[PDB]
């Protein structure tokens, strides 16, 4: 039995349009699972374990971590909801409802024939106009009160 | 295709993982393992030119190679190989008084005689353009320690 | 007859012709990945860990190559980050371009020692001409010349947005660490700065902390976090209870003497400690470990106690807050003495929050001011990666603060140098000549990549980039286009002087130097013998 | 050819093993049949793994080779030389395979001598030369004093079945031997004798039938006995003949039109063997099978009818009863008819036989062999076979020589006288040729027991200096005149026990490389 | 790399691409040389009169011995396509000549022995291959050189006797090379037409039958066929033989149709008896008015037929075979009759004695012709002592038909014994010098390799090769080249036209042809594109 004249044995080689229009669809999978958790007019969904527990929550970073993916851009998403839970209490399902539809958006520019370079510094354009349009619309907090 | 300073290295991968690039005579046949039990008294060859001479490898399997092809015809004549063996002997003996009649006595002392032999022994090896620095390092790492 | 050997041997052009395709299979991977247009890959594991970098030696070490010339193409990315730092995925694809115009040459039944010596005549000829056609030092540009060098290596990664808020934070660590040596040599040990990844709020938020970010935590939750004019004892030994050694050993013979040799054990403990922290120490550093008796004199009297550093991370605050590192007791038979003039010294020690972990922060140290990098971002997959764009762009500004002299980026250098050459194998070439030829062809697949990868025109612009190269060379009318190099957000052919696209010179000298040596060793392989595996016997 | 083996599953050898292997395989098939020669030599028993073994006793060597299917490739040429031997004079096939293997015994001897091959075989072919004038020059000649070439005729059944299982029946199996092939008068045909094999009683109750025996008995209501009878044969079809024309059909409008045709057959049925009885016969024989309409037509007539003897059955009746097959009856003055006496049928071994007593011109014998099992009558039948198949050829060659011992001492003594007048090359080849000749009486004397390096030794010096009939005398165990013992052989058996095993041994010993090729559904 | 691209598709070209073998390299030369000259050393001991013969081995079981060159490659199971290029080597020289088949193998091993030293000295297999047609065309010119013939097929066959010992000097019928040299020579001159210079081998039938000896063997001058006499009691001998030829079987006449012949009333069925009555009154009658005294018929016949073959005293044979009666009818000088309404007395044999012979214990009974009247058909009986003694006699003595007839084509002969082989070795180094520009090594790598074939039956011979050859060669150049050559026993001197040692011109001309024909065809050849295992 003589050996096949191989190099990177037992790996696999993706490029193109299957891996940058791929990703988009692994994120929009993972937005449509929360996607009925965000308003106040929603619902449970019952979880198992592999310990043998039930977790039956609507919390959007509660229900993430208990889904095991295959996808490598669907375990980027569910680090996002892991960093929103630690960072602030209730800011996990919006980011990836958010994250997917800007994804969403961005799908179509690639069809367009244009650069992604191009998308990510006019994403990071309008990153820099979304924080100047809270700081404009907020309000001070009396902290003292009740 | 190993020989001379037109020749090519070779490069020979074991069964560990470890394969190196190599054209001396000696380390080629010390790494392929030939199965053949007539094929590895000419590996020993090689190792014994490394010890005596230490620039006689490749050149020792090139002769021993030829003498054995050029008793193929002797062996299909009807003589003996007891009567070949009384022969390459004569041909032995007489070939060192030829090759003493080539030879020039040269002292140690000229440092331009010891530099172009080093670099007649480079030009087979990948440092054959590095020369320059490589065989003028040669001498100088011989001729300091031996008083 | 043939070999009796029990292994496989190949020989001919067919090892001739597998070399190129085992290196042709390293570049087009890499060949993605290059330039301000090159978009980063992803590195799935087994195990299911995912790596999601750009880099030329992140992706080719954790990538399995079988293929002995696959695995010199490898370790030549390798040799990069110890010699330059950023200039890993040019060499890969020069040091494949070379054996694939190299194999033209072969089957035209030219000698491979003939490309091998026509090979070293145009590598030390590139050294040459790049040397001789620099525009200007570090006095000129002055402050512009770092921030423009660090931009040009951040453009390829995620870290390389519009302004300038990653650049300055760069050049400001570097400046902050100058450690002189013998001979006048300012030396700037990159290495030293601590950089730390935390999943937090954007990469704008990305804190520059002057002076060391000690990735630990208190310990016991009873001492103040928050020290301010603090002083810093670096000391390695654990601070446990005394254990007698192997060759020490308690045999008693009255039950009367059992209970004052419990209590010895603990009496000689606390004795380091409050000789420790009498001389107003109040914080202490150890690398060892300090048990849960000895929490209680720091809680007491009101000292940080860290323990369970790095032993690299107490160098980095020793040195640079002027504390002596110390391991035991010494001073010419002194019983407790601990030489307290030599303490360190700190502004301020604080533990801030860093997302749901422990981070002390030390402020300027006050004695020589050094720089740590806190990251921030949105995963741990742009952690690793901003973590490997930072370190890339830290050799940049380390090479041109050493070595005072940028070359012009962008393909700049690889359309003089496929000019220069083709008239430098017409002089003195008479049967080389065809490999110095091809050694000018080869140089030019670095600006072809950055056309690919950009989406633009291909045989155009790099047509139209050579066009400015060949009249600055046999036009002497100082028509200065030797800085011509490519807006790949434009399509057309830009000036690099103006444009602030800056490289170090060693990032290609040595480039060319270490493609050329590999292309060299990969050559020589017109005889192949490969061997069966020895695992069964 | 095998460094670099170019061959899928096939093997060879040159010189090494392909001289090894000849010699192995020949000496083995000669030392097989060595215990089966000389008349004090056993017998062996061969048998299969199964599936109707069918067990046959042989002490010939030609029926021991035939059935063994040796696997070494030089050993067939030994056994395809014992079957011409017993296709051509019938003896001497155990004495061609141990002489052919002697001479490569001696061969292999000349392997460490560093003989050429090529000098052996031209230093056998003058020492076969030398051999054939011994043979020759030694022969005695038999023409006219018929009271004499009878009496020869009995020391050559009696040498034959002397090695034999025939051993204490030489005082009437001799008679069966002699009788039979003086009944022929002619050509040894070799098929007038039919031997019937018949269970119960011994040896010592066959006998010779001085008529003819037959089976297929007479009729159902036909006589069994008619003396003095005209015996008519014939090899004609009686019934169902369909008269050679192949398609044609019997087309009729109505049935009683083939009550008319089916009429008309009987009747043409009843017109031939109303042609038959023509003649004034007894007894009829019918090659082919009689049914039941020309049956009972016989009957009436009071003649009987033998349906369907044997195809070989009408010519040993021809032979015996002095007629013709006359297989057409359309002219009765030109048929000869039998003649016999008594056509009464015997009982032998509660089987009624139509016994054909007291026949006329009887060229033709019926040897009843009755043994104890049918492993002796299968061995008795090959033994009677091996002594009439000589004396056949003795009627045709009556030279005969002086057997047991004598001839191969006087061969062995004319290699010897020429080998001293040879140079050394050959000399030594045709030492080797006179030394395997006396091997053949030195097995004889082995098998009884006797000293056989003595009693060769004794007819070595015997022939040294005359005595030209002397040789080994196996009764008392000395040395005897064989002119006075009455042991001799034909000169033809001898002559081809000489002649085919130095042409066999010629084949194997030029014999430098054995290429077989790779046998089909053998895995 | 194979299998695979350099951008990870799989990179399949031909079908079964992993279990297939190609090799271009420098070895695809070695190994066509390593294979060709194991057949070379295995033919060459197997060389000369001193030849030993090979044992084969079928795939049945059976076992033959064989010594010609032309059976031994044939019955081979060599998977080799190098090797089964000098299989089809033997073949041709069978076809063509016949006598060389072993010396045309060791020729083509020894011109790539002699090129495989030129192949390390960097000389191309095509300009070797150049030099060998300009080196064998200056043998063949000198191989015309010394021939004579004095044949004229009426009583100076002295000439063609000591042709054919030549041939049957090397086989094992060494002990009839008298007796059976003249067989073959007076069977080829009975049947040759030597206005047309045309020899058919379908008038000499070469049959075999155990039992006897060598010395027995006999040349017939007629047909041998199995006599299948119907009725036991017919006379086995006939004196003089009136023979009648048919190819009718002794039947009513049969249609090729279908016919259903119809019977309708009982007059119809008693025309049916006594219309076979009077057609087997009719067919005997027939022959008997033609004055004939025997017959032959291809087709069986009847038991009615049988008995009236008796009583008017015409015996006749049953079942005869295709090719045998069409022997019989030339043998005779009858003509071969369809029906039996076209008998004539015109149409008759004549032979002598027709009898058959018993062999032995055997039912066989073959036919025996001794007389007959300007036959152009013989019959060679062989005989011996076993099955291997014949079927090698048959191969033996068909090799001494076809040099007859090589005479015939050509009546231009040379002297073997390696004298013609030593003698155009010098005519090649002779002209090697004449000039020697490019193609000097190659001529020379030509007559090295002539000189194998004289040097082969010196070591068969149990001399030394090389302590011979140069003794001969070097008498040659001393004076005017003779017939010298070598021999076994040596028949005291060296000279090849005393010892008698002649072979036919185009024999050995068709040696050196396609030998040197069929080394161009396998030093031309770079690639092999075998495949890997069977299933
Ligand atoms: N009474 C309400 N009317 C309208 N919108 C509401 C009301 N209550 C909650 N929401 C919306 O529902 C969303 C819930 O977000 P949530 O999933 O809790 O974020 P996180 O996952 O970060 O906790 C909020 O963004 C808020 O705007
Ligand atoms: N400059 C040169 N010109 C021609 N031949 C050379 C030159 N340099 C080296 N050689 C040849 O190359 C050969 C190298 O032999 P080498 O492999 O070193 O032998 P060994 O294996 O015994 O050391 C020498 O025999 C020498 O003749
Ligand atoms: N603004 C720019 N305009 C044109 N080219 C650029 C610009 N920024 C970077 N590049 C090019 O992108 C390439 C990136 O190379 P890189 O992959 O960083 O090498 P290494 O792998 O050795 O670090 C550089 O060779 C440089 O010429
Ligand atoms: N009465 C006897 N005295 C001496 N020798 C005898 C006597 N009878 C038979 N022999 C020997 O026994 C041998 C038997 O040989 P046998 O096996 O019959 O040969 P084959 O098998 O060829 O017929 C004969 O060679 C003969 O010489
Ligand atoms: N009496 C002899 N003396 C010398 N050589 C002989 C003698 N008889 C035959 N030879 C040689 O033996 C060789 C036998 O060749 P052979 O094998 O018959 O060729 P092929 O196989 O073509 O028939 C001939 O070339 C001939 O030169
Ligand atoms: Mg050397
Ligand atoms: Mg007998
Ligand atoms: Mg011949």
């Amino acid at each position: 039995h003589r050996p096949v004249l191989v190099l990177s044995q037992n790996t696999k080689r993706e490029s193109g349009r299957k891996v940058q229009s791929g990703n988009i669809n692994a994120a929009k999978t993972i937005a449509d699972i929360i996607r009925t958790c965000l308003g106040p007019k929603s619902m449970m969904k019952m979880l198992l374990d592999p310990m043998g527990g039930i977790v039956m929550t609507n919390d959007g970073n509660a229900i993430l971590r208990e889904i095991q993916v295959q996808h490598p851009a669907a375990k980027s998403m569910i680090e996002i909801s892991r960093t929103q839970d630690e960072e602030v209490g209730d800011g996990t399902t919006s980011v990836i409802i958010l994250a997917g539809e800007m994804l969403s958006v961005a799908e179509h520019f690639l069809e367009q024939q244009m650069h992604p370079t191009v998308v990510i510094s006019a994403y990071r354009k309008a990153l820099d106009d979304m924080i100047s349009t809270l700081k404009k619309i907020s309000i001070p907090v009396d902290i003292s009160d009740s | 295709t190993s020989l001379g300073p037109k020749g090519m290295d070779k490069m020979i991968q074991d069964g560990k993982g470890d394969v190196t690039i190599t054209n001396d005579g000696a380390t080629i046949l010390k790494q392929m393992q030939v199965l053949h039990p007539a094929a590895r008294m000419l590996v020993e060859l090689s190792k014994a030119q490394d010890i005596e001479a230490g620039d006689g490898t490749t050149s020792v399997v090139i002769i021993a190679g030829s003498l054995l092809d050029s008793c193929t015809k002797l062996l299909q004549k009807g003589i003996h190989p007891t009567i070949i063996s009384e022969s390459f002997q004569k041909a032995l003996e007489k070939g060192i008084e030829i090759l003493t009649d080539m030879s020039r006595p040269v002292e140690l002392s000229d440092r331009e005689t010891l530099l172009n032999s080093a670099t007649t022994s480079l030009n087979s090896k990948v440092v054959s353009q590095y020369s320059s620095l490589l065989s003028p390092m040669s001498v100088n790492a011989v001729m300091k320690v031996i008083d | 007859g043939p070999l009796s050997v029990f292994g496989d041997r190949s020989t001919g052009e067919t090892i001739r012709s597998q070399n190129v395709m085992a290196a042709a299979s390293i570049a087009n991977i890499v060949k993605s990945s290059l330039g301000p247009v090159g978009l980063d890959k992803m590195l799935v594991d087994d195990i299911g860990d995912v790596t999601i970098t750009n880099d030329g030696a992140t992706i080719l070490k954790l990538l399995e190559v079988e293929h002995p010339a696959a695995k010199v193409l490898c370790e030549l990315a390798d040799l990069q980050d110890k010699e330059v730092g950023d200039g890993t995925t040019s060499v890969v694809i020069i040091a494949a371009e070379l054996l694939k115009n190299a194999d033209e040459l072969v089957k035209q039944k030219i000698h491979p020692t003939s490309v091998i010596s026509g090979y070293r005549l145009a590598c030390k000829e590139a050294v040459r001409y790049i040397n001789e056609n620099l525009i200007v030092n570090t006095d000129e540009l002055g402050r512009d010349c770092l921030i423009n060098a660090a931009k040009t290596s951040m453009s390829s990664k995620i870290i390389g947005i519009n302004g300038d808020f990653f650049a300055n934070m760069v050049v400001d660590a570097v400046l902050a660490i100058k450690y002189t040596d013998i001979r006048g040599q300012p030396r700037y040990p990159v290495n030293s700065v601590n950089i730390l990844k935390a999943h937090g709020r954007s990469q704008m938020e990305s804190m520059l902390i002057s002076g060391y970010a000690l990735n630990c935590v208190v310990g016991s939750q009873g001492m103040p976090k928050r020290i301010v004019n603090a002083k810093i004892a670096c000391l390695d030994f654990s601070l446990q209870k005394t254990k007698m050694k192997l060759g020490v050993q308690v045999v008693i013979t009255d039950p009367e003497k059992l209970d004052q040799i419990r209590q010895r054990e603990s009496d000689i403990t606390k004795e380091r400690i409050q000789k420790i922290l009498a001389t107003g120490a109040n914080v202490i550093l150890t690398t060892g470990g300090i048990d849960d008796m000895c929490l209680k004199y720091f809680v007491e009297a009101g000292a940080m106690a860290v323990r369970r550093v790095l032993k690299r991370d107490l160098k980095r605050i020793a040195k640079a807050s002027g504390a002596t590192i110390l391991s035991t007791l010494a001073n010419l038979e002194g019983e407790e003495t601990f030489e307290a003039a030599m303490l360190g010294q700190a502004e301020e020690v604080v533990q801030e929050r860093i997302c749901d972990d422990e981070l002390i922060l030390i402020k300027n140290t006050k004695a020589r001011t050094s720089a740590s990098i806190i990251l921030r971002g949105a995963n741990d997959f742009m952690c690793d990666e901003m973590e490997r764009s930072l370190h890339d762009a830290l050799c940049v500004v380390k090479r041109v603060l050493e070595s005072k002299s940028v070359v012009p980026g962008g393909g700049a250098v690889e359309a003089a140098l496929s000019i220069y050459l083709e008239n430098y194998a017409t002089s003195m070439g008479s049967r080389e000549q065809l490999a110095i030829a091809e050694f000018a062809r080869s140089l030019l697949v670095i600006p072809n990549t950055l056309a690919v990868n950009a989406a633009q025109d291909s045989t155009d612009l790099v047509a139209k980039l050579r066009a400015f190269h060949n009249e600055a060379q046999v036009n002497p009318e100082r028509k200065n286009l030797k800085w011509i190099g490519l807006d790949l957000s434009n399509g057309k052919p830009r000036d690099n002087k103006q444009a602030g696209v800056f490289e170090p010179t060693i990032v290609k000298v040595k480039s060319l130097k270490f493609a050329t040596e590999a292309a060299i060793t990969i050559l020589r392989i017109d005889d192949l013998i490969k061997l069966h595996p020895e695992s069964k016997d | 050819a095998p460094v670099n083996i170019f061959k899928a599953g096939a093997d060879e050898e040159r010189a090494e093993t392909a001289r090894l292997t000849s010699f192995i395989g020949a000496i083995a098939i000669g030392d097989l049949v060595k215990s089966t020669l000389g008349p004090k030599g056993m017998d062996k028993i061969l048998l299969s793994s199964g599936r109707d073994a069918s067990l046959m006793v042989t002490n010939d060597g030609a029926t021991i080779l035939k059935n063994i299917g040796v696997d070494n490739p030089a050993a067939k040429v030994l056994v395809d030389m014992s079957r011409v031997q017993d296709d051509e004079v019938g003896d001497g096939t155990t004495s061609v395979t141990v002489l052919a293997a002697e001479l490569l015994r001696e061969a292999e001897s000349l392997i460490a001598k560093k003989i050429h091959p090529q000098t052996i075989i031209a230093g056998w072919r003058e020492a076969t030369k030398a051999a054939r004038e011994a043979l020759l020059s030694s022969a005695v000649d038999h023409g006219s004093d018929e009271v004499k070439f009878r009496q020869d005729l009995m020391n050559i059944a009696g040498t034959t079945l002397s090695s034999k299982l025939l051993t204490h029946h030489k005082d009437h199996f001799t008679k069966l031997a002699v009788e039979a092939v003086l009944r022929l008068k002619g050509s040894g045909n070799l098929e007038a004798i039919h031997i019937i094999k018949k269970l119960g009683g011994s040896l010592a109750d066959s006998y010779l039938d001085e008529g003819f025996l037959l089976d297929k008995k007479i009729g159902v209501n036909q006589p069994k006995r008619i003396e003095n009878a005209k015996i008519l044969i014939a090899n004609t079809g009686m019934d169902t003949d369909k008269i050679k024309i192949f398609g044609s059909r019997v087309r009729v409008d109505s049935t009683a039109k083939v009550a008319e045709i089916e009429h008309a057959e009987k009747e043409k049925m009843k017109e031939k063997v109303e042609r038959i009885l023509k003649h004034g016969i007894n007894c009829f024989i019918n090659r082919q099978l009689i049914y039941n309409y020309p049956e009972q037509l016989f009957g009436a007539a009071g003649v009987m009818a033998i349906e369907h003897a044997d195809f070989a059955g009408v010519e040993r009746l021809a032979l015996v009863t002095g007629g013709e097959i006359a297989s057409t009856f359309d002219h009765p003055e030109l048929v000869k008819l039998g003649s016999c006496k008594l056509i009464e049928e015997v009982m032998i071994g509660e089987d009624k036989l139509i016994h054909f007593s007291g026949v006329a011109l009887g060229e033709a014998c019926t040897i009843v062999l009755r043994g104890a099992t049918q492993q002796i009558l299968d061995e008795a039948e090959r033994s009677l076979h091996d002594a009439l198949c000589v004396l056949a050829q003795t009627v045709k060659d009556s030279r005969t020589v002086y057997g047991g011992g004598c001839s191969e001492m006087l061969m062995a003594h004319a290699v010897t006288q020429l080998a001293n007048r040879t140079p050394g090359k050959e000399a030594v080849a045709m030492e080797s040729y006179a030394k395997a000749l006396r091997m053949l009486p030195t097995i004889i004397a082995d098998n009884a027991g006797y000293d056989s390096a003595d009693l060769v030794a004794q007819l070595r010096a015997a022939h040294s200096e005359g005595n030209t009939t002397a040789g080994l005398d196996m009764r008392e165990g000395t040395i005897g005149d064989m002119a006075i013992l009455g042991i001799t052989e034909s000169f033809q058996v001898k002559r081809q026990v000489l002649l085919s095993a130095a042409e066999a041994a010629e084949v194997i010993l030029r014999v430098d490389n054995i290429i077989k090729a790779a046998p089909r559904k053998r895995v | 790399t194979l299998a695979f691209d350099e951008y990870g598709r799989p990179f399949l070209i031909i079908k079964d691409q992993d279990r297939k073998s190609r090799l271009m390299g420098l070895e695809a030369l070695k190994s066509h040389i390593m294979a060709a000259k194991a057949v070379a050393n295995t033919m060459r001991t197997s060389l000369g009169p001193n030849g030993l013969d090979k044992m084969m081995v079928d795939k049945d079981g059976d076992v033959t011995v064989t010594n010609d060159g032309a059976t031994i490659l044939s019955m081979m199971d060599v998977d080799h396509q190098i090797a089964k290029l000098m299989v089809e080597l033997s073949k041709s020289q069978d076809d063509e000549i016949g006598d060389g088949t072993t010396g045309v193998v060791v020729l083509a091993g020894a011109l790539l022995e002699e090129a495989e030293q030129l192949l390390d000295r960097g000389i191309h297999p095509i300009r070797i291959a150049d030099g060998y047609e300009q080196a064998a065309r200056v043998a063949i010119e000198h191989l015309d050189k010394i021939s004579d013939s004095v044949l004229v097929d009426i009583k100076d066959t002295e000439p063609l006797i000591q042709t054919a010992k030549t041939t049957l000097g090397s086989k094992v019928v060494n002990s009839c090379h008298r007796q059976m040299a003249e067989i073959a020579v007076n069977a080829v001159l009975t049947v040759a037409d030597m206005e047309r210079r045309d020899v058919d081998f379908e008038l000499i039938k070469v049959e075999g039958k155990v039992g006897g000896r060598l010395e027995d063997t006999k040349l017939i001058k007629g047909v041998i066929v199995d006599k299948d006499f119907s009725h036991p009691q017919m006379p086995k001998k006939v004196e003089d033989a009136k023979i009648a030829i048919l190819t009718c079987p002794f039947e009513p006449p049969k249609p090729k149709t279908k016919h259903k012949l119809d019977v309708t009333s009982v007059e119809d069925y008693k025309a049916l008896q006594k219309y076979e009555k009077e057609k087997f009154e009719e067919m005997i009658q027939q022959i008997k008015e033609t004055g004939a005294n025997l017959a032959i018929c291809q087709w069986g016949f009847d038991d009615e037929a049988n008995h009236l073959l008796l009583q008017n005293n015409l015996p006749a044979v049953r079942w005869v075979g295709g090719p045998e009666i069409e022997l019989i009818a030339i043998a005779t000088g009858g003509r071969i009759v369809p029906r039996f309404s076209e008998l004539t007395a015109e149409k008759l044999g004549f032979a002598g004695l027709v009898q058959e012979i018993s062999f032995g214990t055997t039912k066989d009974k073959m036919l025996v012709i001794e007389q007959c009247k300007n036959s152009r058909a013989v019959t060679i009986f062989i005989r011996g002592g076993n099955k291997m003694i014949i079927e090698e006699a048959k191969r033996s003595l068909h090799d001494a038909l076809c040099v007859i007839r090589n005479l015939i084509r050509d009546n231009r002969v040379v002297y073997g014994g390696g004298a013609a082989e030593i003698s155009c070795a010098l005519a090649v180094s002779q002209e090697a010098d004449k000039c020697p520009t490019l193609e000097q090594y190659a001529m020379r790598a030509f007559a090295d390799a002539l000189e194998v074939i004289p040097m082969a039956l010196s070591e068969n011979s149990g001399m030394n090769p090389i302590q011979t050859m140069t003794e001969v060669r070097a008498r040659q150049v001393k004076e005017m080249n003779p017939a010298l050559g070598i021999d076994c026993l040596h028949k005291g001197t060296n000279d090849m036209k005393q010892q008698h040692v002649i072979e036919t011109l185009i024999g050995k001309k068709q040696q050196i042809s396609l030998a040197t024909q069929m080394v161009r065809m396998i030093l031309k050849i770079d690639d092999i594109r075998k495949p890997g295992e069977s299933e």
